[PDB]
DNA sequence: CGAACCTGGTCTTGACTCCATTGCCGGATTTGTATTAGACTGGCAGGGTTGCCCCGAAGCGGGCG
DNA sequence: CGCCCGCTTCGGGGCAACCCTGCTAATACAAATCCGGCAATGGAGTCAAGACCAGGTTCG
């Protein structure tokens, strides 16, 4: 009759020790509309210059010491699924016929 | 300002909240709607459990594992992002989605009234058509643009508006043509002429499409010119093709959007204090329904104006997220995972938002993209409220899904379920047995019960002795019951005191503190004495066992709810602990006096003296003991150990015949002289026949003048005593002992003919159905009386089934009537009686057909009972729900108004005969006043506790009106003083600065509901606590003078002539039910009535009586008529209840003209700050505001509330929560409830600072001695 | 709630930090110390035998040697009655 | 009282030995995205039920010119 | 003797709450992720002897 479960998440027991805590250090992150975000990391620790802030957007690192900025492509426009299964020399037919149509249209 | 909560909290302010607020809050935005992996059962990143930003769920250990220490806490690695810390800050971390489209809050839109609705000053149903872009909305226009460019403007309309004239003219031209083309066609050859004519008519009907298809053209573009002349903002273009076919021209003169962003504009570009000015002019100017919309809007127009908010608020652009402990995913044994629902609305946002997102940055048509802006909106509507707006969304098998507002509202919700209760930790309950050889302080207990209970308790002091290494073998030893732990167990349980309470909790006395100890068994063994406040009969009724934990709490225990102290009724000051069912009849017979007895006294004397007295107790003890004297024989005792009474102790020896030392004969019987010898030293002799009513008076003297302790312990040997004389007193039924009445037979046969004869007479049809059916019902409740009567007159008094009721243990005569002679009229399923009736006892067996009668008044009973205890709960929440906040916080508002007492009226030979509601009404009160005795002497001064003796001297002294004081006549501003409360009804001494009166009086009310036996009941309570208009509605006079009495057509018409020169009140409503009232004689046309005097009979509405004769006369009514309830069903109740209750009903006052100081007509505000702000007032803008006295119903008053918090449970908690938002109303935590429910300290009995704040130091000189 | 605080292993818990703490005080002050740095009871970081002979200027093997002996001298029955009811 | 001697440990030294700890490559599986050419172009539980309040409209009366 | 609006009342509609009632199928491919097995170790521990005497114990 007893139905039991768990909250997948560990409950470890030791003393709240205020005093003797690891060292650690602290890093200014600036986002883009002008918010800045501390984040605290450990003193052995990388600092890496991109980073997701509180605020949500990206935020990066307030000295500018240069992370890639994109590395990455576009990924696929109309104009490439157009141009995958056509012909330039059919789209320059097609455009040359609706200029000779708003040609025809426009003065006569 | 402190949102870790250390303990001094003050004031809990409501306040609506900014976007910026909002993502000030959270600590990251969730963006992917997902909860959890699968596979690996960890939450996922920027998901709804996303520990980088809800937290850790593993107490100091990262996601990525790198750090799993708890010295290294407040540090964020890397690679897994997460802050390492404790893992329950994801009970209080929030998180927020920025949207990509504003939404609008539900609760400003479709509530009632409509805030943003009010706000804008548009229609709600055109409201709804913006925001669920249904229309769009002119939002801004550039006036004086189009002012200085509109006669260009209309000159290119009529350029425009020219041209479809040229289009007709052509096309009128080129058709007028081709039926000339048609006429020559037709002309030119020889045909049927019709066919002609008919081609002719084609061309006609085509050139009347030509001319209206034009007109029509120049009828949409005159509209649309009349549009742009006529634009201005909060216009809606409804069908949006005018507004299609509109923006193109002219869209550089305005701006006109639709949905939520619009509503975001108008908000933007809106001053509010210009509108504010224009509501406070048209107020000024206005009139009627017009200057009533306005005061209406103004309402929360001003409220938006006082305060530091901001209407941009109300549109919502960053949604939060309630933290996921929450709302946890649960999973359990085997992979069953137990959401929490508000999870799918939450994906359903994220998702929805995604889409619009994707939509948005890939540029799409406008219908989709409208499309999914109303399916966003109506996401966030069914996330707050589900099923506000339209259809609730459900879930598996159309179960509605429970939405965030869900939780606070309803059945279910957060604030009732609060209030409702919760289960602790150190509790028990089992069944119930009579103990009753216990002490009065202390209950059995079931040891294996109290093992638990009191184990660590246990622990620690077998941690102390030597029996134990830890706690662990310890624990494992209170497991394994190793048999010294008993005695520990004996040890710790000494001297610490429990709580006990039966279900349901009618009244104080339903919990109370015994001294527990340890008993055999395991039944709660119940001290039989208390039975009567618990209403526990040994049926199998189980108690709840509670456990204080703390000194302070052991000490409440110990000293407030213990049993010796609480011994009178907190209702009406009669005891509780009497004797009762068995014990009554035993003191009954031990001290009822039997002469023709053996050993009785004679005083007659032949050559033998008189031989009957004896020179000690002790030797009327002995000669008991040996058959010679029975008990209850009349002899001569000489007593040297009892106090005589009054006539014979002033008679033998004046100034005190002191019992220690004095010796006096009496003749009285030996079982009064062992009764007296209960009773304590000082108290005189009784010698009396011991009736319940006697041990009442007895013990209420017993409480006026004695201690306490003192009479806990008399009343324990009384019961005692009465259990060992109930042993001997041989009541037993047999059926040899329910005797039949002989002539019984002959008096049926005597209403049998004639019965006989009136339904002989219905027979003959000279009378109807309805008359003989009431000839039988009265001429049966005659042969009833006349049977009861025969028994009655029949039955010695050694009859045991008649020894009981006339001792007064139990059962009235009625039911040894129905038990041995007729049952009489059983009622009908309505209500009526059924005409046969039963002519049976149950000791000579009912028939088939009379059993089958009585089923339904039996059934209809135990129906009536379940609802009538459902519905006194009900009444009692709602008297709690008043007169909550009224304590005593001073000793005396020394005030001199107060109440007059009728006080024992005199005869009209001027003997002043004592009226007999003395005791509900004029007891335990202070006299405001002096009392003279026709300018004589002052027999009682200012301010005495009205007990018995002087009262008595009253009655002596000659004088029946008193001005009293009352709690409706204190002058404290925050609740009463004590001294208009008067002495406190169970403890017999004046009431403490800390007593919570309202509370008391609350359950001294609703508590007889149960014993309210039937609109004379328990609704004719409930609705004059209403205050609603009554069924039995009669009225009342207006001035004196004769009456204009008339009975005319079919119902009443009625009229009443003033004696002063003024109008006839016209009272023409009144049907025939009404009666005409007996008063001073039957009323009669030409009599001369006074000011208040009724009409008719029945019952008038106290709002009448209050609009004429004020407050006073309709407390005078509304106490007696409550009052008049109670004593039929022969309830007392003290008065200073009723006092209390209807104190809170005449607290507010309604507005009938402003003043000059901020105050709308018809507005209820208290009177005492009304009265204060026009003193302040009077200097500097002296217009004092006309306020009237109202009469406020109880749910009336409940509802006009002070705080948010203190109502915010009882009556569309959603629209209360709203408006308290909005007016930003802070709370300031001065009742109880809000401090319960944020479990503060309760300003009250020991939680006023008076006594929280006591300094406790020893006296120097023991202190320097020890 | 299966992952809750049963309450009662908490002090048991305490207790057993205080009881602990006592029979580590029976010994010298250099075998507490080495058996506090050792298993991180003073801080909660377990220093290796380099940072014990460092914090004690001495080799690895006499770290070794001193540990070995304290696990000896905690051996004992009378000391340990309290310890073996602990688990 | 001085030389002989076992044992308090105390600490060094080398020498060895096991073991995680990256690291790297190779393979396995696992997840995410794109692509399928005959025509095939507007549905549905809600449903009710009570009750109460609120506004609109109707009806009428009453104070005015 | 008519006018005009304001008061009052009925009536319908909307809203809060709550229960009843219902209650097509792959492929192609890339990219990521995992995991499996040697191979750099250097570090962390571990036997074993040996040297430091210092101080009680033995014989003279
Ligand atoms: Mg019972
Ligand atoms: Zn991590
Ligand atoms: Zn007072």
């Amino acid at each position: 009759r007893v139905l039991r479960g768990s909250r997948l998440g560990a409950v470890s027991y030791e003393t709240d020790r205020n005093h003797d805590l690891a060292p650690r250090q602290i890093a200014r992150y600036r986002t883009d509309n002008g918010e800045e975000f501390e984040v605290p990391f450990a003193d052995d620790a990388e600092i890496p210059g991109t980073w997701l802030c509180r605020n949500g957007m990206e935020g990066t690192l307030i000295e500018g010491d240069l992370p890639e900025p994109k590395k990455v492509k576009p990924p696929r426009t109309h104009w490439d699924m157009l141009l995958e299964r056509r012909s330039i020399e059919e789209l320059e037919e097609l455009l040359k016929e609706r200029l000779e149509l708003i040609r025809s249209r426009r003065r006569g | 300002g402190a949102m870790l909560d250390v303990n001094f909290f003050d004031e809990l302010r409501i306040g609506l909240a900014t976007a910026e607020d909002i993502r000030q809050w959270s600590y990251g935005e969730v963006k992917k709607p997902e909860t959890i992996n699968y596979r690996t059962l960890k939450p996922e990143k920027d998901g709804l459990f996303c520990e980088k930003i809800f937290g850790p769920t593993r107490d100091w250990e990262c996601y990525c594992g790198k750090y799993k220490r708890v010295r290294f806490k407040g540090i964020i690695c890397e690679r897994c992002g997460v802050e390492v810390t404790r893992a329950k800050v994801r009970r209080e971390r929030m998180g927020h989605i920025e949207l990509a489209a504003p939404v609008t809050h539900i609760w400003y839109f479709k509530g009632v009234p409509s805030r943003l609705g009010y706000l804008l000053d548009l229609a709600p149903k055109d409201l709804e058509k913006i925001i669920y872009f249904a229309a769009y909305v002119i939002t801004s226009v550039d006036e004086e643009m189009r002012h200085n460019e509109l006669s260009t403007l209309e000159a290119e309309m009529a350029v425009e508006r020219k041209a479809v004239e040229d289009q007709r003219d052509g096309e009128l031209e080129a058709r007028a043509q081709k039926l000339e083309a048609d006429l020559a066609e037709l002309e030119a050859e020889g045909a049927k002429a019709d066919a002609r004519r008919k081609v002719r008519d084609g061309g006609e009907r085509e050139m009347r499409q030509i001319r209206d298809r034009a007109q029509r053209e120049l009828d949409r573009l005159e509209d649309i010119w009349s549009t742009f002349t006529k634009l201005a903002p909060k216009q809606l273009i409804v069908d949006e093709n005018l507004y299609r076919e509109l923006v193109d021209r002219y869209g550089e003169y305005f701006t006109g959007a639709m949905g939520a962003e619009s509503i975001q504009k108008l908000i933007e570009n809106f001053d509010i204090d210009a509108e504010a000015e224009s509501l406070r002019d048209v107020i000024r100017n206005g009139k009627g329904q017009k200057k009533l919309r306005a005061l209406k809007r103004l309402k929360v127009v001003a409220a938006f104006q006082q305060s530091g908010n901001s209407p941009m608020g109300m549109v919502l652009d960053a949604v939060p997220v309630i933290p996921p402990e929450l709302r946890p995913m649960v999973q359990l044994d085997g992979g069953r995972f137990a959401t929490s629902d508000l999870n799918d609305l939450y994906r359903r946002v994220i998702n929805r938002n995604n889409r619009l997102k994707r939509l948005i940055d890939l540029g799409a048509p406008e219908i989709i993209v409208n499309n999914e802006k109303r399916m966003l909106q109506e996401s966030v509507d069914a996330l707050f409220d589900n099923g506000r707006r339209g259809r609730p969304v459900t879930g598996p098998g159309n179960r509605p899904l429970k939405s965030l507002s869900d939780l606070l509202k309803g059945k279910q919700g957060r604030f009732r379920q609060n209030l409702l209760g919760k289960r602790v930790d150190y509790s028990g309950r089992s069944v119930i047995v009579v103990g009753p050889q216990l002490k009065l302080h202390q209950c059995g207990l079931p040891k294996l019960m109290a093992l638990e209970l009191f184990k660590p308790f246990v622990m620690k002091r077998l941690v102390d002795l030597n029996h134990a290494q830890n706690i662990k073998s310890a624990k494992r030893m209170v497991e394994r019951q190793r048999p010294q732990v008993w005695d520990v167990l004996e040890e710790v349980i000494a001297e610490h005191p429990v709580l006990l309470n039966r279900a349901p909790t009618l009244h104080r006395l339903g919990i109370q503190a015994f001294e527990p100890m340890l008993v055999e068994g395991k039944a709660i063994q119940l001290h039989p004495l208390v039975c009567e406040a618990f209403n526990a009969d040994f049926d199998g009724d189980q108690m709840a066992v509670h456990l204080p934990l703390s000194a302070e709490a052991q000490a409440e225990a110990r000293i407030l709810m213990l049993s010796s102290n609480n011994i009178l009724s907190p209702a009406s000051g009669r005891p509780l602990a009497m004797p009762r069912l068995d014990m009554v009849t035993g003191l009954y017979y031990l001290t009822t006096e039997v002469p023709g007895d053996t050993g009785e006294y004679q005083p007659a004397s032949g050559d033998h003296p008189e031989t009957g007295v004896y020179s000690s107790p002790a030797e009327a003890i002995m000669a008991a003991d040996r058959g010679v004297l029975s008990v209850r024989a009349k002899i001569k005792v000489r007593l040297t150990q009892l106090r005589p009474p009054v006539e014979i102790e002033a008679e033998l020896f004046g100034h005190s015949g002191w019992q220690p030392g004095d010796a006096w004969m009496a003749e009285t019987t030996l079982g009064r002289v062992m009764f007296n010898e209960l009773l304590p030293l000082g108290y005189p002799f009784v010698n009396k026949q011991m009736h319940k009513k006697v041990q009442a008076a007895i013990i209420n003297d017993l409480a006026e003048r004695y201690p306490m302790i003192v009479v806990a312990q008399t009343v324990d040997k009384l019961k005692d005593a009465g259990f060992y004389w109930a042993t001997r007193s041989g009541v037993t039924v047999s059926m040899a002992d329910v005797l039949v009445p002989p002539r019984k037979k002959e008096i049926l046969d005597h209403y049998e003919e004639r019965a006989d004869k009136v339904e002989k007479q219905f027979q003959r049809g000279a009378l109807n159905h309805d008359e003989r059916n009431e000839a039988l019902v009265e001429i049966w409740k005659e042969a009833t009386d006349e049977v009861g009567q025969a028994l009655r007159e029949h039955y010695p008094d050694d009859n045991p089934i008649i020894t009981i009721v006339d001792s007064g243990a139990t059962g009235n005569f009625t039911q040894t009537r129905t038990l041995a002679g007729m049952k009489g009229l059983v009622t009908n399923p309505k209500g009526e009686f059924i005409p046969r009736p039963v002519k049976s006892s149950f000791r000579e067996g009912l028939t088939v057909l009379e059993y089958f009668i009585n089923t339904h008044g039996a059934r209809k009973g135990l129906a009536d009972t379940a609802l009538r205890t459902a519905d006194s709960g009900y009444l009692t929440r709602r008297l709690v729900d008043v007169s909550q906040d009224v304590i005593v916080r001073e000793h005396d508002c020394q005030t001199e108004r107060g109440i007059v007492v009728e006080l024992a009226e005199r005869a009209p030979d001027g003997t002043l005969i004592r009226d007999p509601y003395i005791e509900t009404s004029a007891y335990a009160r202070t006299l405001g006043t002096d009392a003279v005795d026709e300018a004589g002497n002052v027999i009682v001064e200012r301010g005495q506790d009205l007990g018995d003796p002087e009262i008595d001297a009253l009655l002596a002294a000659g004088i029946t009106q008193v001005k009293v004081r009352s709690v409706l006549t204190c002058a404290t501003s925050t609740g009463v003083c004590a001294t208009c409360y008067g002495r406190s009804m169970a403890t017999g001494k004046l009431v403490d600065i800390g007593e919570a009166v309202g509370i008391v009086a609350a359950q001294s009310i609703g508590e007889p509901g149960t014993q309210l036996t039937m609109t004379g009941g328990l609704p004719r309570v409930q609705e004059l606590f209403e205050a609603r208009v009554p069924r039995g509605k009669a009225p009342i006079a207006d001035v004196t003078g004769r009456v204009r009495l008339e009975d005319g057509e079919r119902f009443y018409k009625i009229t009443i002539v003033p004696d002063d020169g003024g109008e006839e009140v016209v009272y023409d409503k009144i049907s025939k039910r009404q009666r005409l009232r007996v008063f001073k004689r039957v009323l009669s046309d030409g009599d001369h009535v006074e000011v208040g005097q009724q009409l008719m009979e029945g019952s008038a509405d106290p709002h009448e009586v209050l609009r004429v004769q004020g407050p006073r006369e309709v407390q005078i009514h509304l106490v007696r008529e409550v009052q008049e309830v109670y004593r039929a069903q022969g309830v007392s109740i003290h008065d200073k209840h009723i006092e209390v209750i209807v104190r809170q009903m005449l607290r507010r006052v309604t507005i009938i003209d402003s003043g000059s100081t901020e105050f709308l007509p018809g507005s209820l505000i208290d009177r005492a700050e009304f009265e204060a702000e026009n003193r302040r007032v009077v200097a500097e803008g002296g217009e004092p505001a006309a306020g009237r006295p109202v009469l406020m119903g109880i749910t009336k008053a409940s509802l006009a509330t002070d705080s948010w918090l203190s109502a915010a449970s009882f009556q569309e908690t959603t629209r209360v929560l709203t408006d308290a938002a909005i007016n930003c109303r802070s709370d300031k935590l001065n009742g109880l409830k809000e401090n319960v429910i944020i479990g503060k300290l309760i300003p009250a009995g020991t939680g006023i600072n008076r006594y929280r704040n006591i300094a406790v130091q020893p006296t120097e000189e023991a202190r320097a001695a020890a | 709630d299966s992952e809750a605080v049963v309450a009662v292993d908490a002090v048991s818990f305490t207790l057993l930090q205080d009881q602990l703490q006592s029979v580590l005080d029976t010994l010298s002050e250099r075998e507490a110390g080495v058996v506090r740095l050792r298993f991180g009871l003073t801080d909660g970081q377990p220093r290796t035998l380099d940072e014990i002979g460092q914090v004690y200027g001495v080799t690895r093997e006499r770290i070794r040697q001193i540990e070995s002996k304290t696990m000896s001298k905690l051996r004992h029955p009378s000391r340990s009655q309290v310890l073996r009811d602990y688990l």
